[PDB]
């Protein structure tokens, strides 16, 4: 589940 | 997992948290250094036990940050193992 958040972050930035 | 609800799910959760404390940057910042701490304590080859970290830390410190605000608290609580009840 933290793989997802973790990498969304990277997707915004 | 091309491109599941749960993949835009999370973008969501950190799209909100940055346009929330659009004033205050510092904190997304900080969201990230810890799930990004988790990491960290993760590799280093043999994970020989020194006071390593996993989910259990990254809640606290997401929810240390997030205090009194735990509207977004529970947007991550629900990747998180729920406790009792």
């Amino acid at each position: 589940n933290i793989q997802m958040l973790l990498e969304a972050a990277d997707y915004l930035e | 997992e091309s491109d599941s609800v749960e993949f835009n799910n999370a973008i969501s959760y950190v799209n909100k948290i940055k346009t929330r404390f659009l004033d205050h940057p510092e904190i997304y910042r900080s969201f990230l250094e810890i799930l990004h701490t988790y990491q960290k304590e993760q590799l280093h080859t043999k994970g020989r036990p020194f006071r390593g970290m996993s989910e259990e830390e990254v809640f606290t410190e997401v929810a240390n940050l997030f205090r009194g605000q735990e509207d977004l608290l529970s947007e991550f609580g629900q990747f998180l193992p729920e406790a009792k009840r």
